[PDB]
């Protein structure tokens, strides 16, 4: 349970939540990890929420997380990548600016965009996708390679 | 110049004079308390307009275009103004009060009255005497409510305080100070963020009130010199909202849990709601979105 | 007729138009002055409109004048001052921020707020007002005195 | 990579290959120009989708998720793609063109063709050759219009270009760059502004076109914006008379002046169930441009 795999676990929980509703309680994601307390620990959890809020993918009360920007960012990733899967395109080169400009979230980092795409590629059930690979090629571009079971 | 926001400049133990006032309404009443909630002393509030003041709409704002005034003895006020069924019939007495304030204007006497919220001391207007008064020329308030009586109150009732609370969906709302909220005077319909320190937090039975103050002040042992600029009153009304706030349909809690979040600094998100004070007249209030006692209490023991 | 009078003339036309309609063609106000094709002093007119738009009391097109803010601002001036006239108050002190905050117009200047108020006092037909005087006491406040024919 | 927005990186006299392309539609057509409007060279445009590109809805956006490609010789294009009624019948030619692009896919060869807009020189994609390719997997475009045949086109026609133009009513609309407009890619519904120099304005019979620049134009994607007016009421309001009358050099008189426009998005039908997004100026008149032009 390393620090950066805790961040993967939270970010994916927030993503799944953001398709159901645009809001959730601040600690509900921490609650769904620990059953599915030390003050030093959940400081780290709130330091991560602050870093995501610094990029405007979420905003924050003392009570709730607003995942509106996450919802519309992930909806574009669904739209974009489900389109490629149904045609069964072998590979695509993608500019990071494409996702920032479509969602108007220009402070989104490379790392965060790759994690959201990776999460979808692990999540989706529709299509014949069965393997994939992501290449962080450049400052402006990344590649995604697709593999399918049928033709 | 006597104004609804001028209590900071009022001298203690001096009587101030309201000429030709319209008593818009009062709290509690039939609309906010079905069944006759025993009207205790200090816990009856009236809302008074004077025609010097700006008329925006049937939604009025205390400390801007109307006076929030406390009644310190219900039976004296009712006797003085013309109510004849008190106290044998609590609800038939409010019927007579609605009649009198809907058809008459009054010359009112009020004073600065000191009262404590938690550990701080602040001021509020209190009614001393009321005197009957009666002139020709059309009433701008009655014109307003005759218009409302034809087109309906449905758009204002969407902002009733008892409706279930949820975000309007404002794209990236800006954090704002307490001064700016109190100057927010219209029914904007948008989410407002504010960071503030909790002064106190009362369970008034059918509603919870959270008194908020500027976050950078020493503890709570002091005097609030300008309650209009320095003190923000954020409210919660309705089964849905109170059940959600406490976590219980029974509004259950333990006494020391409310006073435990005193002093904590909270990031609230607020929306404008509305309290009905007469047949076609209202007052603006503020409510916190998805605020819960549990999350306050958790937030407190970390800080 | 003069530098200041053309500006007062234009500002007044805009104020009366903005009660009638929240939108109008850029040269309608100029045409309602002149006849009520070849000119060449359009630069002054356009320059004036652009200065108002710096404060956003109007917003400007090459084809259209949007007067929504002017409407919402003058409407509040009617509500505020007509009330003071109704009760025949002798004087009032007004913070400029009050009009700014209400109409969401931080860039409104002293000069324009006073000009707009003076338009209302010269125009109003409701009441026994007959004279008035505006003291620009401070940068935050201005005082307005009212004089009535009857009491 | 060859992309619909990459012409500024393209070299002259160099052929570029679009493998496995879907010709979405073309302008003019039976939906925008009833009657056999005689099609001239360079004034036939086609719109081409490749399946690598985003697929948002039935409204495609040139330079984003489709290529806008000029036809330099209609007769060769119709001959090579399989049209058989040209130039005898314009109507049946386009009907035959519709059946061929609806059913087949093509390898397409394009090149960066230099062309003038008034005095300025710019670039545009031009078609060189088209080659039918063998049929097969599924077709997202075909799936899209199958859904479109069930559901409501009515909502899209709410943004048809001929629908009379009104201000949406956005509070204090924001001035925006041409780049930002080109990245404005869904159907937003809000008033946005742009300040730009008029390169040229063309009367095209049933529409008026206004070429705008903020800057030879090296990057037409970033620096060129085409803006159009369609419809009886919209055009009547632009000219100030219902006959679309004007003097020759009144359109010329507007070249070179910086003009502030307020735009809203509208939609042009390029096939029975497919559209492209366009921009239209709000309450524009030749009058005011002309009067402003003398300044």
């Amino acid at each position: 349970l390393s620090p950066k795999q805790m961040k993967r676990e939270i970010l994916g929980v927030l993503i799944e939540k953001s398709m159901e509703s645009k809001v959730c309680k601040i600690y509900e994601p921490l609650l769904s990890i620990n059953l599915g307390e030390p003050v030093l620990h959940l400081k780290f959890y709130e330091t991560f929420l602050a870093q995501l809020a610094e990029m405007a993918i979420i905003t924050l009360d003392s009570f709730t997380i607003n995942m509106t920007n996450l919802h519309n960012c992930y909806r574009y990733i669904i739209t974009r990548f489900q389109s490629l899967i149904n045609v069964q395109i072998p590979q695509i080169t993608i500019k990071y600016s494409e996702i920032r400009n479509f969602c108007k979230l220009p402070l989104l980092s490379k790392k965060l965009i790759l994690q959201m795409c990776k999460h979808f590629l692990n999540t989706t059930h529709i299509g014949n996708l069965i393997d994939w690979w992501v290449d962080p090629t450049s400052e402006e571009r990344y590649k995604v390679f697709f593999t399918y079971s049928k033709s | 110049d006597l104004k609804p926001d001028s209590i900071s400049k009022a001298i203690t133990d001096r009587l101030y004079h309201i000429s030709d006032g319209k008593i818009l309404g009062f709290i509690p009443n039939q609309y906010l308390d079905p069944e006759s909630s025993l009207i205790e002393d200090d816990f009856l509030l009236i809302y008074v307009y004077t025609y010097e003041l700006p008329l925006l709409s049937a939604v009025f704002v205390p400390e801007y275009n109307c006076y929030e005034i406390a009644i310190t003895n219900v039976a004296k006020f009712f006797s003085k103004i013309g109510v004849r069924s008190y106290p044998h019939s609590i609800k038939n007495s409010l019927l007579e009060l609605k009649e009198l304030i809907d058809n008459n204007r009054y010359d009112i006497t009020i004073y600065k009255k000191e009262f404590t919220i938690g550990a701080a001391k602040s001021s509020k207007w209190a009614l001393k005497d009321v005197v009957l008064r009666s002139g020709s020329g059309s009433d701008s308030i009655a014109k307003l409510e005759n218009q409302l009586k034809r087109e309906g109150v449905d758009k204002i009732e969407e902002d009733a305080a008892t409706r279930p609370i949820e975000l309007f969906g404002t794209r990236n709302p800006k954090t704002v100070d307490i001064i700016d909220i109190k100057n927010n005077v219209q029914m904007d319909h948008k989410d407002i963020k504010v960071t503030a320190k909790i002064l106190s937090i009362f369970d008034n039975g059918n509603n919870v009130t959270i008194y908020l103050t500027r976050s950078g002040m020493v503890g709570t042992q002091c005097t609030i010199e300008n309650p209009f600029e320095e003190l923000l009153k954020v409210q919660i009304w309705g089964r849905q909202n109170l059940t959600l706030f406490f976590g219980n349909p029974n509004y259950s809690y333990k006494r020391e849990e409310l006073t435990a979040c005193i002093g904590s600094i909270v990031d609230f998100t607020l929306i404008p709601r509305v309290l009905r004070v007469n047949e076609y007249l209202y007052i603006k209030i503020w409510c916190p979105i998805y605020a819960t006692l549990e999350s306050l209490l958790i937030h407190s023991r970390l800080e």
